[PDB]
RNA sequence: CGAUGUUGGAUCAGGACACCCAAAUGGUGCAACCGCUAUUAAAGGUUCGUUUGUUCAACGAUUAAAGUCCUACGUGAUCUGAG
């Protein structure tokens, strides 16, 4: 349950992701019709005084059984084409993501650990 | 004459109460097991299946809910409906009821004799059944008609099918506008006085009255609704239990009315079903303990491995 | 909100002589086979229960005299006796209350 | 060596007025399931590894290892939660015991801890949430009677996911002397409801039911 | 919505309810017969039935002792529970208590009143309702039926 | 004028159609995708935020769309009181 004005943790290695800033990266607008984001959902993100798009990787809110539930709200910085702007993603990721290949292909390619 | 109130128990001694109870229960056993053999008595003529036909229904008892799994991996939740004692009671012909379809009146589970009324007890007396708790009326095409006094079992529905379940919903009593309708309230904190729930404006300035449909506080929930398009998954033949899909309106342990789905997409499904109804007598072959749908993972099984 | 007009006496008679505001006649009254007073069928007889209450009180008084204080209650069962009675072998080893009145008709010896 | 029967907690039916038949049915089915998949004895705090059927992985099997945080459910629906940290990411999964997607359950460590449920490992220092993914199973003699590990835990600074200091929780597993002021401990005690322990009527009885369903289990082994 | 709520609300809150039942219980164990508000007596009856089953558990059981400690207020009674009440209920599983409706209180609040009692106490017996005798006309007509259920078997 | 308590919000909306979306079509300086026009249709819809007391307005992000109005500039014996 990520929604407007949530503070999120950028998982991948990135220019924007890693480098510090005074304001934590915030969620502006989720691209679902319900205002609520879940795993494998697009997001608009305000980071370092600019907007970038993100993909929700994992979140603290419970979900269907046998789905992983995470201790932080995790995102992957993402461009307009669906191209991950990170080189690789260390922290673990839902296996359920592999259900959608079409969109998440290039993002799942750089993922290390699946849980 | 000031005639005093009286109940069944009142004048009996401590000796005769167990006796009367024995008397009644024993004649109940006799009566139920007597009508246990429908096909050898005087069965009404059985007709073959016509295309626009519709079957009798059942009166079941909502047990509880259970999870169930499908071979694709998905989880479902199901409602157990046990058929307890279910008999067709009377038959109203086509021209005497709707002028379109005939009506069969079906009884629900057995109740005590003592707490019904002279009229009703007479109605069952001439029948030879014990009194039923609930009684509903089913619309039936005249080729589907059965003989009053006939048992109905859970096998009447085959796994994979769709049904309609009607019952009284859970009574939530006199309710506010937020629970009954789903109005937002007014904000809690910002200086609102005594308003945090109330309906707000109920009408227009000029109209000078409040319209008849106007949503307002009032009774919620003891009332009849119907669930449609319910898949039936599994049938337990020993205890007469139907496993239907999802939630069925009413409280658990309440009586319920099942029939085939009248939804359009399922209209002609009836042809493959045991029709006038099911008859455990006639086939002279037992059914398995359980009948399942082909997508259902069974209580014992290979324990699915994707490949 | 203030009433716009006085309610007429006809209207008001309609409200308060309505069947639903009338006292409803109780049909469960009967006579107690014992004293022949009145009782509802689902309730103990007031009169008889008063006999029992008085006697209970007297017994408790006199078993308050046998207890020298607030917190002393016997560690044994007790039995109540009347004029011209003696504890049975089954009833001995128990606290004994001796009352002056002859044993009441309703009260059995047990 | 004296043997006290261990009953998997999901054979205990809930307290509601639900018809006793439903439970008989459910139990027949989960006993049917127990013949295929072997479900071990275990408690909260014991460490398990679970093998799953996953369509989307390369090997269709998916292993997960973690401590059991809580068991809850009843009948077919009963679940357990496994907690483990990977790379610094805390992760929990909630498994349904009787789900056919579960291949094998393996107890790597049989253990009790001081509390019937520890969800508070969410708020503890990460060590207590971490275990080696490959760590090998460890075996015991029964007469050790499922050893109760007594370990108090260190906490992150408040706030916590829940208030664990409150009497409703009954947590001996936390080390509170290091975390809290004496004043906060008097504060937590204003929520104490002493009378609850002596409430009699509030207490749920089992033993007749358990005798019954144990009888049922034996009758399931025989056939 | 009150669905499946077993306990009624009394007193100043949940705790006050427990202490109300405390006093009522203590009163019942001391005097063995008491009369109170029909609702409160009904509420009590459960606890008064379970207390005897904690008494059956014996003096030595610790749980039963701190249970009887909390519930019985005047400590003097705790022996009487274990050494008088609990022994005289041995055979019977649940039959400990008799609860009857008394006529409404004669005070102006006109309450609904009950008497509650431990069976086998030493007191003048309550005027219980008696069933009709067997000699009564209708029962005599039933005896016929019975003797013909014997004759036909 | 021996009182018909007034702006904007909240709540709940009733209605019109001079239609913003959804449906069916005519014309195009309509190839296709977009559009621009006109006809018919009012059952159902018509977002979330930054600043303003604000209605308007500007701006951020969106939406199938973020309609124009009437109802004592609907609605204070339901609320608000910034103006
Ligand atoms: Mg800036
Ligand atoms: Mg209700
Ligand atoms: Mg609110
Ligand atoms: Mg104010
Ligand atoms: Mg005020
Ligand atoms: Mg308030
Ligand atoms: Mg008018
Ligand atoms: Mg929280
Ligand atoms: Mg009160
Ligand atoms: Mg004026
Ligand atoms: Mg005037
Ligand atoms: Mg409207
Ligand atoms: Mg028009
Ligand atoms: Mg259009
Ligand atoms: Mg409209
Ligand atoms: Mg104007
Ligand atoms: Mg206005
Ligand atoms: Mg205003
Ligand atoms: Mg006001
Ligand atoms: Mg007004
Ligand atoms: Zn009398």
């Amino acid at each position: 349950a990520i929604q407007k004005m949530t503070r999120v943790r950028v998982v991948d290695n990135s220019a924007l992701g890693t480098t510090p800033y005074h304001r934590p990266p915030r969620c502006i607008h989720v691209y679902n019709k319900t205002g609520v984001g879940k795993v494998g959902d697009r997001i608009l993100l305000a980071i370092r005084g600019q907007k970038k798009k993100a993909l929700i990787v994992g979140h603290r809110m419970p979900g269907p059984r046998m789905t992983p539930r995470f201790d932080s709200n995790n995102v992957v910085l993402l461009e307009d084409n669906g191209n991950p702007v990170g080189t690789r993603i260390k922290t673990p990721i839902p296996s359920s993501l592999r259900q959608r290949e079409g969109e998440f292909s290039k993002v799942l390619a750089i993922a290390q650990n699946f849980v | 004459h000031g005639k005093s109130v009286t109940w069944w128990d009142e004048h009996l001694s401590e000796e005769n109460v167990p006796f009367v109870k024995q008397l009644v229960s024993d004649e109940n056993k006799a009566q139920l097991a007597s009508k246990l053999c429908p096909l050898k008595d005087e069965p009404w003529p059985i007709h073959p299946w016509e295309p626009g036909s519709s079957r009798v229904g059942l009166i079941a008892l909502k047990l509880g809910m259970m999870p169930l799994w499908t071979k694709d991996g998905q989880k479902h939740v199901v409602t157990l409906l046990q058929v307890q004692d279910c008999h067709v009671l009377k038959y109203t012909p086509k021209e005497n009821h709707n002028g379109r379809m005939a009506a069969l009146t079906v009884g629900g589970k057995t109740v005590s004799h003592f707490h019904k009324s002279a009229s009703i007890l007479e109605f069952y007396q001439e029948l030879g059944l014990p009194p039923k708790q609930k009684v509903k009326i089913f619309n039936v095409t005249e080729n589907a008609v059965i003989k009053p006094g006939t048992p109905l079992y859970a096998a009447h529905f085959r796994p994979g099918q769709y049904v309609d379940v009607t019952a009284k919903t859970i009574g939530k009593g006199f309710q506010g506008v937020m629970r009954r309708w789903g109005f937002k309230g007014q904000p809690a904190t910002h200086g609102q006085t005594k308003t945090h729930r109330r309906p707000g404006a109920i009408s227009t300035g000029d109209v000078a009255r409040v319209w008849p449909g106007t949503k307002m506080p009032g009774q919620l929930g003891n009332i009849d609704r119907t669930a449609f398009g319910l898949k039936v998954w599994r049938i337990n033949t020993k205890h007469n239990i139907i496993y239907v899909n999802g939630s069925v309106p009413g409280h658990k342990n309440c009586l319920v009315k099942i029939k085939d789905s009248k939804l359009p997409a399922y209209k002609d499904f009836c042809k493959n079903l045991p029709f006038p109804t099911y008859f455990p007598d006639g086939d002279e072959e037992a059914l398995p303990e359980d009948l399942y749908d082909e997508n259902v993972c069974q209580p014992g099984a290979p324990s699915i491995t994707f490949t | 909100a203030a009433p716009k007009n006085r309610r007429s006496i006809e209207v008001n008679r309609c409200r308060r002589r309505n069947p639903q505001k009338l006292i409803k006649v109780k049909n469960n009254i009967d006579v107690c086979p014992e004293c022949g007073h009145l009782k509802q069928k689902h309730i103990l007889c007031g009169y008889c229960y008063e006999k029992v209450r008085k006697e209970t009180a007297e017994i408790r008084r006199q078993m308050g005299k046998q207890e020298g204080g607030p917190f002393r209650a016997p560690t044994t069962e007790t039995v109540v006796l009347y004029s011209g009675e003696t504890p049975s072998e089954q009833d001995q080893g128990k606290r004994i209350i001796e009352r002056e009145r002859k044993r009441p008709s309703w009260f059995t010896q047990n | 060596r004296p043997e006290t029967r261990f009953l998997s907690p999901e054979f205990i039916p809930p307290r509601g007025r639900t018809n006793p038949l439903k439970f008989q049915i459910e139990r027949k089915d989960m006993l049917e399931r127990r013949k295929i998949l072997h479900i071990p004895e275990f408690y909260v705090g014991s460490i398990l590894r679970v093998t799953t059927a996953d369509p989307y992985a390369s090997a269709k099997t998916s292993q997960f290892l973690g401590i059991c945080i809580q068991r809850s459910g009843s009948g077919l629906g009963a679940t357990f939660i496994l907690r483990n940290t990977i790379e610094g990411q805390g992760v929990e999964i909630c498994f349904e015991l009787y789900n056919p997607r579960i291949q094998e359950i393996q107890v790597v460590k049989l253990e009790k801890r001081l509390d019937n449920s520890l969800l508070y490992l969410r708020d503890a220092l990460p060590e207590y949430s971490t275990f080696d993914v490959n760590m090998k199973p460890i075996t015991q003699e029964f007469n050790q009677e499922v050893p109760v590990n007594q370990l108090k835990v260190k906490m992150k600074p408040k706030p916590w996911s829940k208030r664990w200091e409150r009497p409703k929780f009954n947590i001996k597993g936390i080390r509170f002397d290091l975390c809290l002021t004496e004043e906060q401990m008097r504060e937590a005690q204003k929520w104490s409801q002493p009378w609850l322990e002596f409430d009699m009527m509030r207490e749920y009885d089992t033993s007749k039911i358990e005798a019954a369903i144990w009888d049922e289990i034996e009758a399931s082994k025989n056939s | 919505i009150s669905h499946g709520r077993v306990f009624r609300r009394l007193g100043l809150g949940p705790e006050s309810r427990i202490h109300l039942l405390q006093n009522l219980l203590t009163g019942l164990v001391r005097h063995e017969r008491i009369e109170a508000s029909w609702a409160r007596v009904d509420e009590l009856r459960g606890y008064a039935e379970k207390l005897i089953d904690y008494g059956k558990l014996g003096d030595t059981n610790e749980r039963a002792m701190r249970m009887a400690d909390f519930w019985l207020t005047e400590k003097d009674l705790i022996p009487k529970l274990f050494q008088v009440l609990a022994p005289r209920f041995q055979g019977q599983n649940g039959g400990y208590t008799r609860m009857l409706q008394i006529p409404n209180r004669n005070e102006q609040d006109r309450a609904k009143m009950a008497v509650i009692e431990y069976k086998g106490n030493c007191l003048p017996p309550l005027p219980l309702p008696r069933r009709d005798s067997n000699l009564t006309l209708l029962n005599q007509l039933l005896q016929g039926l019975r003797q013909d259920q014997e004759a036909s078997s």
